[PDB]
């Protein structure tokens, strides 16, 4: 990745938001975030790691859409 | 007529009692000129999906305001995908199969940044407009 | 002074009262929504209410390519290439649906219509959706872009080379040949420059519109 | 409320949460075996483990140090900083 | 043409003959061959000849920007005329070896 | 207006639409009382040696005032069911598609840009 810290930070931060969920099924939200971080990772090139991290970062922000 | 209004909290709880498999309720900002709230719910069988969709629309009419326009269910002929549009809420009834292939939640949470948009690249015509084998 | 094109009426047998009626209606609407001074070359961002949604706000940015119509129904058309698709929207000026009109970049081009930009190369019509307004001092001459644009292959929407279009903003040298140029010249009509009854002077007309406008404010 | 933070009791509650985890089973689980290598757990897996510790004791774990915590023994020593146990 | 032409590809000998002509004579080759400028690109010379013969045709492609008319010549047609161009004396006397 | 024997552009991520081929897709048929098809109308396509139903999404012919006007004839491939074969629509679609009578909700769902 860009930073090994940053990805583990992102995985942490996303799961923290999951606790604050109100309407969305919390079991599914957790399952959906887990599998994403599994199958995508362990196999990528340096350049595309900059893109995939950013994809997660905009998920964190939730500016364009926030799941509740 | 007066009492409970049509909103997410009532609508979701209404879904849940028919064994809604997964629920994703998504806040959509005003710049995306479609809806206030996007909802995705899964189902067990084709006839189970009809059950839910038809209950939701039926209950809608009960609590519906007089001037509040009537709504139409979509895709009754369809096997796996059913959709119902309300005023400020949009709901998608699917099998787990179609959820795996559409990824509607991903599209709407992150717009231009999804994986499915990345694979596809825009095609440009060559300069001087000459093709070569 | 600048008078909006819509206010000056076309030659007709329409009674003057009809124009007076329409002018009063237009002027009322102008008070409510500020109509900026824009030209055909200029860049505009228009914010409107979206009826297909529950009063959500839509903005669209693009380059003006034509400005036409008279009275309330007067219009303009904005062009732009959004993520690899050319889009054109015709807007009414006095439609209540429109929220705000801003002039992002006020400039004239060489010619009064830019419909040839469809046949021009894509980049000449590609304008950034999020660009910062660039403003000039109030008592400055309206700046002109003297850009001539490169073209696609010769099958075009219209035959621009013909002198009836009188396009000054196309790099003809690049695309056409000398023989094609002299072929186009067969449609010249040189008398038409000197046809005296063909001309339409709006001097006294515009003066009277000014008198009405200054009375309104 | 003040709970007695016995070092032995700290150990018990730490191993209690690890047996609660799906990936790791009590058969191969020990007090001295580390998560990443011995218990064969991924780096993302670790993040969840530390969250279990986060809410249990109710003291914040910064992201800077969460990285170096890769052993149960390291944890029982780390949470000993919260309330000093000698024994 | 002494040996069977199936051994060499249809477009294969073009680059080799371009190298041979660049070795000995290029200016006369440019004048006879209708190049805008001297170059070692086989694609450019194949485009230059097709336009000279006029065998090319406008073929539509539809894009978001609009309908554009690309010209898609007979690449096979350009491939053969190279042999008569070499065999005839217009290019100039050039030993391949 | 898209009628019989009109070339169209498939603006989808669907394999069938984006596949390289010697023919542009052609409009076999228009599902309207009169042959002309505007936006939102369904039309039949001949692509790659098969017939496929498609939804018209924007066209070159001028429409009502504030409605957008595109520079290519854009269609989305759909099943007879109504399910779009593709997953994503890169190209912007007009918002008007919403209020028009019929099954448009699914196509709106998979679109990114509204103009
Ligand atoms: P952990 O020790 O199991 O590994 C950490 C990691 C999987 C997040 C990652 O750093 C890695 O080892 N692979 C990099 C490939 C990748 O997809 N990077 C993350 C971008 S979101
Ligand atoms: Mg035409």
């Amino acid at each position: 990745p860009w930073s090994r810290e940053a990805v583990l930070s992102l995985y942490r931060a996303l799961l923290r938001q999951g606790r604050q969920l109100r309407y969305t099924d919390r079991d599914f939200y957790f399952a959906s975030i887990r599998r994403e971080f599994r199958k995508n990772q362990k196999l990528e090139d340096a350049e595309a790691r900059e893109r995939q991290l950013e994809k997660g970062l905009v998920f964190l922000n939730g500016k364009l859409g926030r799941i509740i | 007529h007066t009492g409970p209004k049509f909103d997410i909290d009532m609508m979701v709880s209404l879904l849940r009692q028919e064994n809604a498999r997964d629920i994703c309720v998504i806040q959509v900002p005003p710049e995306m000129r479609y809806t206030d709230y996007f909802v995705i719910v899964s189902g067990t069988s084709t006839r189970h999906l009809h059950a839910m969709a038809f209950y939701v629309v039926k209950m809608y009419k009960h609590l519906k305001c007089k001037r509040d326009p009537h709504v139409k269910i979509e895709g009754k002929d369809t096997d796996d995908w059913l959709c119902v549009d309300f005023g400020s809420m949009v709901i998608h009834l699917m099998l787990p199969e179609t959820r795996e292939i559409y990824e509607l939640e991903k599209l709407w949470t992150l717009r231009s940044y999804d994986d499915q948009l990345a694979q596809i690249a825009p095609e440009t015509v060559p300069e001087d407009f000459i093709l070569g084998i | 002074r600048f008078l909006s094109p819509e206010f000056i009426p076309r030659r007709g047998r329409t009674d003057p009262l009809k124009f007076q009626i329409e002018r009063k209606d237009m002027l009322e609407r102008r008070k409510v929504l500020h109509i900026p001074e824009f030209y055909v070359g200029s860049i505009l961002r228009v914010t409107t209410a979206d009826p297909y949604a529950s009063g959500k706000i839509s903005q669209f940015l693009g380059i003006c390519i034509q400005r036409s119509g008279r009275g309330l129904g007067a219009t303009f058309i904005l062009r732009n290439v959004i993520e690899g698709q050319g889009v054109e929207i015709c807007f009414e000026l006095y439609n209540p649906r429109v929220q705000e009109i801003q002039v992002v970049k006020l400039e004239k081009r060489l010619d009064d219509s830019l419909l040839y930009l469809r046949d021009a190369l894509p980049e000449y019509s590609t304008f950034d959706v999020n660009m910062k307004p660039v403003v000039q001092e109030p008592n400055q001459k309206v700046p002109v872009n003297e850009l001539k644009v490169k073209m696609k292959p010769k099958p075009w929407s219209k035959r621009w080379e013909r002198p009836n279009f009188n396009i000054k903003g196309i790099r003809f040298d690049l695309c056409l040949t000398e023989q094609q140029m002299k072929e186009a010249q067969k449609w010249n009509q040189p008398w038409l420059e000197f046809d005296m009854m063909r001309e339409y002077d709006t001097s006294k007309i515009e003066a009277a519109i000014w008198k009405e406008i200054e009375a309104s404010k | 409320d003040m709970p007695p933070l016995t070092l032995e009791g700290i150990q018990d509650r730490v191993l209690y949460v690890l047996k609660l985890y799906d990936k790791i089973d009590p058969e191969k689980l020990s007090v001295n075996s580390h998560f990443m290598k011995d218990l064969g757990l991924d780096s993302l897996d670790q993040v969840e483990i530390i969250m279990a510790m986060e809410d249990e004791f109710g003291f914040e774990i910064p992201d800077i140090d969460a990285e170096k915590l890769m052993c149960p023994q390291e944890i029982v020593d780390y949470i000993a900083d919260k309330k000093d146990v000698y024994e | 043409g002494t040996v069977l032409d199936h051994l060499v590809g249809e477009e294969t000998m073009a680059d080799y003959l371009l190298y041979t002509l660049n070795k000995h004579q290029r200016f006369g080759y440019v004048q006879h061959y209708g190049l805008g400028s001297a170059c070692d690109n086989v694609e450019r010379v194949l485009k230059s000849v097709a336009v000279k013969l006029g065998k090319t045709q406008k073929v539509k492609v539809l894009t978001g920007t609009g309908n554009v008319n690309i010209i898609q010549p007979n690449y096979p047609a350009a491939a053969r005329d190279f042999l008569q161009t070499f065999r005839r004396g217009l290019l100039g006397s050039v030993m391949l070896d | 207006a898209i009628q019989k024997m009109t070339r169209v552009r498939v603006v989808d991520n669907s394999a069938l639409g984006n596949s390289p081929y010697h023919r542009a897709p052609r409009c076999i048929h228009v599902y309207k009382k009169n042959g002309v098809g505007k936006v939102g109308d369904q039309i039949l396509l001949a692509i790659k040696g098969q017939k496929k139903k498609a939804l018209i999404v924007g066209h070159c012919m001028p429409g009502p005032r504030m409605t957008p006007r595109f520079d290519s004839n854009n269609v989305v491939l759909i099943e007879d069911n109504g399910n779009p074969v593709g997953t994503r629509i890169k190209t912007p679609i007009p918002t008007s598609l919403r209020k028009r009578e019929g099954e448009y909700s699914k196509v709106l769902a998979i679109a990114q840009n509204f103009v």
